[PDB]
Formats: C-alpha cells, sequence, structure tokens
RNA sequence: GGGGCUAGGCCGGGGGGUUCGGCGUCCCCUGUAACCGGAAACCGCCGAUAUGCCGGGGCCGAAGCCCGAGGGGCGGUUCCCGUAAGGGUUCCCACCCUCGGGCGUGCCUC
C-alpha cells in the first residue's frame, strides 16, 4: 500500500513501528541517475511505502529518520 | 561487512553517494537493534548503507544521537539532490 | 538437565542480460546481528546429480537443512479494455508466517 499524503504515511509508519518496534524496519533508497527516491517502512506483515521525485520531501524525510532514531534509542 | 563508528559511518556514507550519481542505487536501512551478536539491552538503533556491492553499518546509541541526528539529517540534505 | 567433542549448518536470496543449459564477474529488485581476501566475457567452476571456483576467518553445533501447499508482502511480468491516463488480469518473486512431508536428531562424561 503506497501513500501520497506524506503526513499520513508518517502517521501510519510510526503506528506500525510503535505496534512492534523490534519487528519494524525502515528502508530508504535514492537514485540520482533517475532523480527520485523511495521510503519504505515495514514489519514483515504490513508494508507502507512512499515514492517521490520532489525536493521538498527530503526535509520531511530527514526529520522523520531524525524522529525515529530517538524512539528506537530512548 | 564494515561495522563502523557513528562518526566514520557518515564520511563513508557520504563517499558512497558520490560513487552512485552517474549510476547505481543507494540504500539506507535503519532499525531498532538489541545488541544481538549471535542467534540483552534495547537502547540502540542500527543503520546499514549499501550500493548493492559495498556494505557499511553503524550502531547509534543515546549518548551520540543528538550529534549524529544533526550531521546525518544535514548529510542527507546535501546529497539527496536532483529533484 | 550440566560439561567436553565431532558430523554438520549459517555468514544472504531473487529477476534480467548472456548460455545448449546451471552458477559467477555486468545491470537491476531486495534481506540479515552476520565474512574478509584473489581470479574470471579472448572467460572461471560446472552438466538436469549443473544453482559457481580458490585462499582465509567468525558464529552456531546436533544444530539443522532440503522439497511441496496455502496465506501475508515487494519488485517484475503475461494477457485484455481504453486514444491516453488509468483499470482488470496471468505467471514468477526478496522479505515474513501457517500447515504438510523428506534426511538428521550422533560420540564421550557427571
Amino acid at each position: 500500500p503506497q501513500y501520497q499524503t506524506w503526513e499520513e504515511f508518517s502517521r501510519a509508519a510510526e503506528k506500525l513501528y510503535l505496534a512492534d518496534p523490534m519487528k519494524a524496519r525502515v528502508v530508504l533508497k535514492y537514485r540520482h541517475s533517475d532523480g527520485n527516491l523511495c521510503v519504505k517502512v515495514t514489519d514483515d506483515l504490513v508494508c507502507l511505502v512512499y515514492k517521490t521525485d520532489q525536493a521538498q520531501d527530503v526535509k520531511k524525510i530527514e526529520k522523520f529518520h531524525s524522529q525515529l532514531m530517538r524512539l528506537m534509542v530512548a | 561487512m564494515v561495522l563502523l563508528e557513528s562518526e566514520q559511518f557518515l564520511t563513508e556514507l557520504t563517499r558512497l553517494f558520490q560513487k552512485c550519481r552517474t549510476s547505481g542505487s543507494v540504500y539506507i536501512t535503519l532499525k531498532k537493534y538489541d545488541g544481538r551478536t549471535k542467534p540483552p539491552a534495547d537502547n540502540k538503533c542500527l543503520l546499514r548503507a549499501t550500493d548493492g556491492k559495498k556494505k557499511i553499518s553503524t550502531v547509534v546509541s543515546s549518548k551520540e544521537v543528538n550529534k549524529f541526528q544533526m550531521a546525518y539529517s544535514n548529510l542527507l540534505r546535501a546529497n539527496m539532490d536532483g529533484l
């Protein structure tokens, strides 16, 4: 299930994490030669995915990665 | 595989992005890590990066998060361009 | 049950290209807590028992490993409708679970 509304994608992602953090993983994939990136979050049953080629997302995403470490760590 | 210091993972990851501009994908897996080294603390996160060929990784824990978060968040921003 | 062993297992898997065909170096999609080093498209190891070769290391250890069915799921792909965007669909499938089989479940000691 791909998302478009980033702000919802996060809202799911973090719930999927909170539900089972030692199961849930978070992948990021970037491809300069195609000028686009993808972000995946998943325990191995449910899967949440967000593809984009928009400069504006990099911030949301870096401040999402930034947001998730916190919770895994503390 | 290359398990690296939080600090050195970044100068590696940053050097990785630069190999894969004219081609290749660059992955960054990031997940909660329980220190496991074979088949019991839980206060650590783990980052893997790879271009399909060379793999690097690092473990980040509470003491070095605020430092890492910043320089990583800031790293990504400088290297995820072309959009 | 505890201790000491050995047999063995894991240290990735898949799609494309190429091949008579099976692996690899190439490209691509993807896992792990988890391999280092060397050579390889004038080719490297192979022959349906083919699913790589050589050198070195770590871990696990009778632990496992392999074959089949279904479900979750990713990336492809077949065919059909459409002018297109889209929509339906066939067959594979990283990653995960369930069930069912096959080989193994050894040696010593307290």
